[PDB]
């Protein structure tokens, strides 16, 4: 049964670590992780207008 | 997307994690093996999580994190690249040695050695997995000889 | 500590009989054709006369061959001669001396001419002259 | 300065002084503790290089190079152990004071200031490595290596002092390196050539070209107990970084004749490195290894444009520890088994278990795998000697395939089913046996965490 | 060097003395305690106070009229650049 | 090798290869009489250079129809997984070196290795001698007589008597 | 080329008999092996592993193919005798296989 | 954070939700769960040391240094007079180097952050940045005298060039 | 390639078409075919070889994928009649074989 | 020693465990079940047929 | 290729005269097993036959040669040659690579490295 | 770890050397010194190696041939080679 803090030992101390060398860092590093555009698609602004 | 990097990095560093715990951790005995092979169960589920996120939005990234020497202009730091081939790829590697270990653990169940065999069939999976990860062509490079080395 | 006499003297004839067998019995009777001779194409200093070579070639070959040992683990007393160079060399083999590979790596070379054509798929060849134009030929419009 | 002179000075009536046996725990007790002074004001700058005193600037010069140079010293003592208690204590008492009238002039050269002081502490050793040969030597062959380690070392180095004699009163004075701030060039003649090639071949016959390097096995085949001062020589080779005082300046100009030095021994590391195949003798096959690689930093030196600096450092250091514990390996398997032919001691790996990872991690570092110092210094020799012209990338590239079948084909003799009539070799590697032999692995690989304490100032 | 003694260098005493005196003068007092210093140990070759000058100083230029990374030879006309 | 045995050597091999080329179980059985048919042909008559082309010709049609890459039983002189467990070789004589708090265990096996020895320890004063008895000057291949006598002990003891084990 | 498509295609053909030779050894014709053989499949430290992949063998491949974005054009229009000219050969490879056996 | 004209960036341009559809989606099962795992035991820690971290504040300042020390000045033998002439030029080489690597990685903020046009955008960085090291390695780059760096008596030595050839010899100018 | 004037911005890749990149175009039929608009095309991301014909029809196909997220499939007529733009695009360009085959002989 | 719980055979032809078929045969219909729809619907080409462009005028 | 390797050949039955081939080894593996068994040794064997295998060829030459066939003076058309073709390769290069990057420029502007 | 005997190399060594029609089974098994079945000199010394080879299946050395003049012989040494019986 437990045997449940085991997988929490494994992964749930890490997770934490990990984390907090990221919340208090991404917008310290002037460029840090590089993420891409959104790929918008005309179901915003925009009419179609084909369909042709 | 705030957590849609940091649980990439968790699939590597889970890894390394059966490798320090062998130095005095107070290992776990004999089924050291099943230590490991759990330890792999949750890194694929682990990786499962990020390969839906991108197959919605995109939106691949890398890391800038830790600056190794700065030479003259060039300024080579490290890196990882999530990109098309890291999204679906990796989970795979993963996915097949999490059933291939199950298979030694038959074949080689006699051996005294045992112990010690998942240990370097381990790095080779870690740095093989460093391969296809990288952006920073010298540390395709660390990988890429890492490997050729586990052969031997 | 051996004291006197350790290795080869100046050879390759000094009295072919007191070397082997004085020690180091490279031959028993004097006459093996293990005599302390093989110092063909000599001024060379390499191998005076030596309880040694040209005894033959392409490996010890480690198999059952077992008075004791014999070959390349169990190390019979002393026989030895040359070395270093068996532990990657064995005998023969089934055929003798036929270059069919340069044959088949040139089997391709033939090939080189199917390089100089293309494969396009979309016409057929349709013997032709003047019909090819890979793009156009005539006025545009 | 005199912070390091004096207390290991100090330490030489530390030993004598003392009483029976506790002698060697003494002295390497302290020896230890002067690396908390090595450091200790070093690894200052940086920028605007440090410059103490008059006659010394200890290392500022980005040649650090000396934390090494004090580290070998208390590595010896739990080297040379061995076979050397079997003989007096007042010949014991010696033979720590030599060892140590050595250690005293690397700390003076390595800084001297100038020229005039490197040199007569360039040709200040010699008195102590050569008592060390002749004497303990193993072999009756040692005779001739006392010679031999002269009559190069001292044959083409007085035409230094006819040179450094003649630059002094030429321009200005040589007192400082710290100022060339005037220098003028060298042109052509058939004078200068000779001033550039004085100047110069001293250096060489140390660090060998594939000519005149007929001594380095001579020395090494045949030297003393543990390489007691092996270690040594090892370390005194590479000094012969003061090409990089020189070149860099003082006849900048004249690259005009590289080309001799170039192809003779580039072609040379292509080649010794292959005559090191087949040798029958171990203490041999390694001493080939240390001319190769490091006969490829004369071709890092001549070339100017850094990129080399940053990679040619990293070599006189990287070698520096591989190359020498090697010769801590090969002479702990010979305590056992007292041949030196390499054959005669297979079959192990099953009875010294945990020796195994000692010699897999020291191999590994003639591979050079990517992340440890040694292609991080290589790395930055091929990409600037690329640029000299597109072609180096062969032959150097080959360099990087016959020195892999080089290092296993030493391994790999050590695996094979061996029992065979050896009653010896029951000792399962007491303590110093594997506390020498770290030292190196811990203290080399750490270094790539942050290396830039290896580098020059390029 | 086995008469069931357990042993390292030498004899019975010192050598339990003398395996203390290398392991923990060794490491743990040098390639721990030392290896600490050098690890944050202060800026090194002086690039952490370049990285901070050499970053406010190129919008300064690049704010008002200035062009960035000149190299007009050290303000010219300095020089009388002798001809022939 | 006596000229009598020399067919043997290939007597052995000439079915040997011949099996790894054929498939059915039967293949093989079906063609034994039927190939073995040739060996009696002439079946008493000269030693010498008469039926010495028995194995003159031998020699081709032989090796002509050589290498079908024949059936190597795995643990052999070649072959997979042959010599392939080393990883114990069984170091005979790994009793030396222990610090005991090792030794405090299999105390009824300390117990019997010390009385193998007794033999070993004093065997020699007739062991080794009536080796300068038994073999007069340039004696063949060296066993003792295969009793010595007596007791043998063991005499070729330990090395050949007690030797490593196969797991 | 116009060689690889004589080339390649026929490497096609011996995709079957690869198979079909080491099926038919070992799982077609009579038992051949020394008596006393043991064999036991019941093995749950292995039976578990083969279940896994296989069933994430089929569904495998039409999952991962069936989400991407799509990165290119493939032609589509494939006329006749282009078609299943790969198929075409493995057809009599299994027919050459068998006949061969 | 840092100076935003020293590293600036296009702005964020949000996604638009676009659900369509009667289906659940994971993801809310998701940031609604991992953000209650995280949070806590994260969250709760910074904001727990930045106020014990209110009792002290300390001080390290901003290191500028004072510039007399010309350039082709002085009398030539000098040692005083030309041992600073050069510290005034191999800071002013340390600083050249790192302003290409500030200038490089805003060029990587053109391609991750688009990746896509990767050529119909930016505007600026590419056809910038080889206007940039083409204003570096002349004059600013001692070569291949970089081995001695040869400061200040090849630094105005291929700046002689740089007169002594250009601007009179150029026949005819 | 219709308009072979030069280029105002000089982004190549074309980021510079003639006016839209075709396939070759036009010559007659179609003389002005008419893709999608460019400040939409790379506005989105758009692979270079999806800035051929059926620009306008493709970027519905992806609009509905990225509706019904936990699903397998879309609309399998579309993807169909993405050939059907395709396809026809594809056989109006398997004309060109045809013209010159016999415009190219006698005459 | 271990433990005897199914003795070899000298060509007796082993017995099954009567789980071991049935459960593995389960997975010889995911192989013909799944080949159900290759045929439905798909054909040997789902294409559409060039149309020989005859219109060169 | 390399070799026959003469696994059959003339024999029978001259040459039955020429046995105590094996007299020579049997009479040490004989000694040599009365050697390597003795209850107290604990150390190698002396193995004459390594002895002269190195000694006689690392040593033992330069004693020997004599610098006079000229298949000895062979060496010239090895360890001199070569060297002097490396250096006709290299100084054409490092030239007609230096006149290029005189009149007219190959390289682009974006390298500063080097 | 398959258990090992040295009954059943009594047997089957007895049993396929009394399934040829050859030898009557009610002949010498364990002692028949083979001399009076070695007939002729060969066909019977390899032949019967030639069988027994197809069961447990190593190598059958050859000088190990002379050995086997003692049906008990035979199987005496390969009790040595599979490490059988204690
Ligand atoms: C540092 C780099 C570590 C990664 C490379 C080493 C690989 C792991 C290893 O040592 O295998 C030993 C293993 C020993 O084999 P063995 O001869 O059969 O074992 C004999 C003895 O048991 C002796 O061999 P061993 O296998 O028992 O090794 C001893 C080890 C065994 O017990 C362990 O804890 C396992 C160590 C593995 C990780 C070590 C720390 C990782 C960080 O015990 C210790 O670790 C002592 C504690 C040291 C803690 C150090 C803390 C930092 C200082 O394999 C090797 O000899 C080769 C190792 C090198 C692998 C390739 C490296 C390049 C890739
Ligand atoms: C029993 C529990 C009681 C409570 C214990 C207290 C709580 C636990 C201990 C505290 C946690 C320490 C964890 C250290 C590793 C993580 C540190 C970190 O990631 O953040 C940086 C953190 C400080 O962050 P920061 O203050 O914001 O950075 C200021 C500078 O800008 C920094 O920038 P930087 O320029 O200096 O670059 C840093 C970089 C470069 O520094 C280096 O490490 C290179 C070292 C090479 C030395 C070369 C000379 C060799 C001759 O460091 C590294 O490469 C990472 C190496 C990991 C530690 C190095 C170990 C050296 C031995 O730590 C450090 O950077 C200093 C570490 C110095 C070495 C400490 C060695 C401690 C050894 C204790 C071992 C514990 C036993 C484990 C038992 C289990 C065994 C199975
Ligand atoms: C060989 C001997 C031949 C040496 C030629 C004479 C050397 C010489 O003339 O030096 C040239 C020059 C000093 O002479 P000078 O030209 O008059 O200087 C102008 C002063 N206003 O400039 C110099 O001062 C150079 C003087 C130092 C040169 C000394 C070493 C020259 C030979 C070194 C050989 C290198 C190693 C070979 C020996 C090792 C084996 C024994």
């Amino acid at each position: 049964y437990r045997h449940s803090i085991f997988a929490f030992t494994h992964v749930l101390i890490p997770v934490w670590i990990i984390h907090y060398y990221l919340k208090y860092h991404v917008t310290t590093k002037p460029y840090t992780i590089v993420e891409k555009k959104p790929r918008i698609f005309p179901g915003d602004t925009i009419l179609e207008t084909g369909e042709v | 997307m705030n957590m849609f990097s940091s649980l990439s990095l968790v699939t590597l560093l889970l890894l390394t994690m059966p490798i320090m715990m062998m130095s005095f951790n107070t290992y776990k005995p004999s089924n050291y093996p099943l230590y490991v092979k759990t330890a792999i169960s949750y890194a694929f589920i682990t990786s499962m999580i990020p390969t839906m996120m991108f197959i919605h939005s995109g939106q691949e990234l890398i890391i800038s994190n830790w600056h190794w020497l700065t030479i003259q202009t060039l300024k080579l730091s490290l890196s990882f690249k999530m990109d098309y081939f890291s999204m679906m790829f990796i989970p795979v590697a993963l996915f097949v040695t999490w059933s291939i270990m199950e298979f030694s653990m038959w074949y080689m169940y006699s051996d005294p050695n045992i112990n010690k065999f998942f240990k370097y069939l381990l790095l080779f999976l870690i740095t093989m997995l460093i391969l296809v990860t990288a952006n920073n062509l010298f540390q395709l490079f660390i990988g890429w000889e890492g490997v050729g080395i586990m052969s031997f | 500590a051996s004291h006197i006499t350790k290795d080869m003297l100046p050879g390759p004839y000094p009295k072919t009989p007191e070397e082997r067998a004085a020690a180091a019995k490279k031959y028993n009777m004097r006459v093996e054709d293990y005599e302390p001779y093989p110092d063909d194409g000599t001024g060379y200093g390499d191998y005076p006369k030596l309880p040694d070579r040209s005894q033959q070639e392409r490996d010890p070959w480690y198999d059952w061959d077992h008075p004791d040992l014999r070959l390349n683990w169990g190390e019979p007393m002393h026989w030895d001669l040359d070395m270093y160079i068996r532990n990657r060399v064995d005998t023969s083999p089934t055929p003798v001396n036929w270059n069919l590979m340069c044959k088949h790596l040139f089997g391709f070379v033939a090939f080189m001419l199917f390089m100089f054509w293309v494969g396009e798929t979309y016409p057929a060849y349709q013997p032709v002259g003047p019909k090819q134009y890979p793009y156009n030929n005539l006025y545009l419009e | 300065m005199l912070k390091y002179i004096i207390p290991t000075i100090m330490l030489m009536p530390l030993t004598w002084l003392s009483k029976n046996n506790m002698i060697w725990v003494n002295s390497t007790a302290h020896s230890l503790l002067i690396s908390f002074t090595s450091l200790l004001l070093m690894n200052q700058f940086g920028d605007n290089s440090l410059n103490f005193s008059l006659l010394f600037f200890s290392d500022s010069l980005s040649t650090p190079l000396l934390i090494l140079t004090m580290w070998l010293l208390p590595l010896m003592l739990m080297a040379s152990q061995h076979h050397l208690s079997k003989e007096n204590l007042t010949r014991k008492k010696l033979f720590i004071t030599m060892l140590i009238s050595l250690q005293l002039f690397l700390i003076m050269t390595f800084t001297a200031m100038e020229l005039i002081l490197f040199y007569i502490l360039f040709e200040a050793t010699l008195v102590p490595t050569l008592i060390i040969i002749t004497r303990w030597g193993n072999q009756t062959e040692r005779l001739n290596a006392g010679l031999y380690f002269l009559f190069y070392t001292l044959a083409g180095s007085l035409p230094l002092l006819v040179a450094l004699i003649y630059i002094q009163n030429t321009v200005g004075s040589l007192n400082f390196l710290m100022l060339q701030y005037w220098v003028q060039p060298v042109h052509n003649s058939w004078s200068n050539v000779f001033m550039w090639l004085a100047c110069m071949m001293a250096f060489m016959v140390k660090m060998p070209l594939y000519g005149l390097h007929l001594w380095l096995p001579k020395a090494h085949v045949e030297a003393p107990i543990a390489g007691s001062m092996v270690l040594a020589a090892v370390l005194l080779k590479l000094g012969g970084y003061g090409m990089l005082r020189i070149t860099l300046i003082l006849n900048p100009m004249t690259d005009f004749m590289a080309y001799p030095f170039i192809m003779l021994s580039l072609w040379g590391m292509i080649m010794t490195s292959s005559i090191c195949l087949r040798q029958t003798d171990l203490k041999s096959l390694i001493a080939y290894s240390s001319v190769s690689h490091m006969a490829l930093v004369i071709v890092a030196i001549l070339i100017q444009t850094p990129w080399s600096y940053m990679g040619a450092t990293a070599l006189m250091i990287a070698h520096g520890l591989t190359s020498s514990m090697l010769f801590c390996l090969a002479n702990s398997n010979y305590e056992r088994i007292h041949s030196r032919t390499m054959i005669l001691a297979r079959g192990l790996q099953t009875l010294l278990p945990l020796m195994a990872t000692w010699w897999l991690l020291a191999s590994l570092t003639n591979l050079a795998l990517p992340p440890t110092i040694n292609l991080i210094g290589e790395l930055f020799v091929v990409m600037s000697t690329f640029s000299w012209s597109n072609i180096t990338i062969i032959l150097m590239g080959v360099n990087m395939v016959i020195t892999a079948l080089y290092s296993l084909y030493m391994l790999i003799m050590t695996q094979r089913g061996k029992y065979t009539y050896h009653i010896n070799n029951i000792s399962p590697s007491f303590t110093r046996e594997n506390a020498l032999m770290s030292l190196h692995i811990l203290p080399l690989l750490l270094l790539t965490l942050n290396p830039k304490i290896i580098l020059g100032p390029l | 060097k086995n008469p069931d003694s357990h042993g390292y260098d030498k004899d019975p005493a010192v050598d339990i003395w003398n395996m203390r005196v290398v392991f923990f003068f060794g490491f743990s007092i040098v390639l721990v305690l030392g290896s600490t210093f050098v690890a944050y140990l202060p800026d090194y070759r002086m690039q952490e106070w370049a990285r901070r000058e050499a970053e406010r100083l190129v919008k300064y230029r690049e704010a008002h009229g200035l062009p960035i990374m000149e190299s007009n030879c050290f303000d010219p006309s300095k020089i009388q650049l002798p001809e022939d | 090798l006596t000229h009598q045995q020399k067919v043997l050597r290939l007597y052995k091999r000439a079915l040997r290869h011949l099996e790894s080329w054929c498939i059915h179980r039967d293949k093989y059985r079906y063609f034994a009489c039927l190939l073995r048919a040739r060996f009696d042909e002439h079946k008493n008559e000269k030693d010498m250079v008469k039926a010495t082309q028995l194995l003159r010709e031998a020699e081709e049609e032989f090796w002509h129809g050589q290498h079908p890459q024949p059936y190597i039983f795995p643990e052999s002189p070649g072959g997979t997984s042959y010599e392939r467990y080393e990883c114990y070789k069984v170091p005979e004589w790994c009793l030396d070196d222990w610090h005991p708090s090792e030794k405090a265990m299999y105390p009824d096996y300390f117990a019997k290795r010390e009385q193998w020895k007794k033999l070993r320890r004093e065997s020699w004063e007739r062991e080794v001698k009536q080796l300068q008895e038994e073999t007069p000057v340039g004696g063949p291949r060296t066993e003792a007589l295969p009793p010595a006598r007596k007791q043998g002990d063991l005499p070729p003891l330990w090395w050949h008597i007690v030797t490593r084990p196969r797991e | 080329n116009a060689w690889a498509l004589l080339m390649t295609l026929i490497a096609t053909s011996f995709t079957a008999i690869y198979s079909t030779r080491i099926i038919f050894f070992a799982l077609l014709g009579q038992p051949r092996f020394p008596t006393l053989v043991n064999i036991n499949e019941n093995n749950p430290l292995l039976i578990n592993s083969i279940k896994r992949l296989l069933i994430g063998s089929l569904f495998a491949g039409y999952i991962i193919s069936n989400n991407i974005p799509p990165t290119t054009i493939p032609q589509m229009t494939m006329p006749y005798y282009l078609k299943t000219t790969a198929l075409i050969v493995t057809i009599l490879g299994f027919i050459l296989a068998l006949e061969i056996s | 954070s840092w100076d935003k004209d020293v590293y600036p960036e296009p702005p964020r341009r949000t996604p638009a939700p676009s659900p369509q559809t009667s289906l659940p989606n994971p993801i809310t099962y998701l940031t609604k769960a991992f953000d209650l795992l995280v949070d806590r035991p994260v969250t709760l820690v910074r904001e727990f040391i930045e106020r014990q971290h209110a009792k002290n504040k300390y001080y390290y300042y901003h290191r500028e240094f004072r510039r007399v020390p010309d350039i082709t000045e002085c009398q030539e033998k000098d040692v005083l007079c030309m041992f600073e002439a050069e510290m005034q030029w191999r800071r002013d080489y340390k600083v050249d180097q790192e302003i290409v690597n500030i200038i490089q990685e805003r060029l990587k903020a053109c391609q991750q952050r688009e990746g896509e046009s990767h050529r119909q955008n930016c505007a600026k960085e590419l056809e910038q940045f080889t206007q940039v090291v083409k204003a570096y390695q002349d004059r600013y780059h001692d070569l291949g005298a970089h081995y001695s760096a040869r400061k200040c008596l090849a630094k105005q030595k291929q700046r002689m060039l740089a007169e002594r050839k250009a601007a009179k010899e150029a026949a005819a100018a | 390639a219709r308009r072979y004037l030069g280029d105002a911005s000089v982004e190549p890749d074309p980021l510079r078409m003639p006016t839209f990149p075709p396939d070759y175009g036009f010559p007659e039929r179609k003389e002005r075919e008419m893709v999608a608009t460019q400040q939409e095309m790379n506005d989105a991301q758009l692979v270079l070889q999806q800035r051929d014909y059926c620009a306008h029809y493709l970027i519905r196909f992806l609009k509905c994928k990225r509706d019904s997220f936990p699903n397998f499939l879309a609309c399998k007529h579309e993807r169909h009649d993405w050939d059907y733009c395709e396809h026809l695009d594809y056989v109006k360009r398997m004309k060109e074989f045809e013209r010159e085959r016999r415009l190219l002989q006698r005459k | 020693g271990g433990g005897a719980h199914i003795e070899p055979r000298y060509r007796q032809f082993p017995q099954l465990t009567r789980s071991q078929v049935i459960q593995a045969e389960f997975f010889s219909a995911t192989m013909w079940f799944w080949i159900l729809w290759r045929f439905w619907h798909d054909s040997d080409a789902v294409l559409g047929h060039f149309p020989y462009p005859d219109p060169s005028q | 290729t390399t070799l026959d390797p003469a696994e059959y050949d003339i024999s029978s039955e001259t040459r039955k005269a020429q046995a105590e081939r094996l007299a020579i080894r049997s009479r040490l593996k004989r000694e040599y097993q009365l050697q390597y068994y003795d209850p107290s040794r604990r150390g190698v064997i002396e193995d004459p036959a390594l002895v002269r295998w190195t000694y006689a060829r690392s040593a033992n030459i330069y004693p020997n040669f004599r610098p006079n066939t000229k298949t000895s003076l062979l060496g010239a058309l090895f360890g001199i040659g070569p060297l002097v073709f490396w250096y006709y390769v290299f100084k054409t290069d490092r030239d007609r690579k230096e006149k290029l990057i005189q009149e007219g420029k190959l390289d682009r502007t974006f390298n500063i490295s080097y | 770890a398959p258990p090992l005997t040295l009954e059943g190399i009594k047997d089957r060594v007895l049993y396929v050397l009394k399934l040829y029609d050859k030898i009557d089974p009610e002949k010498l098994s364990v002692n028949s010194h083979f001399m009076k079945d070695l007939g002729l000199d060969s066909l019977d010394q390899v032949e019967i190696i030639m069988a027994m080879e197809d069961e447990f299946g190593f190598e059958i050395p050859d000088i190990d041939a002379e050995k086997l003049m003692c049906p008990q012989e035979i199987v005496d040494y390969i009790a040595d080679k599979k490490d059988v019986y204690e």
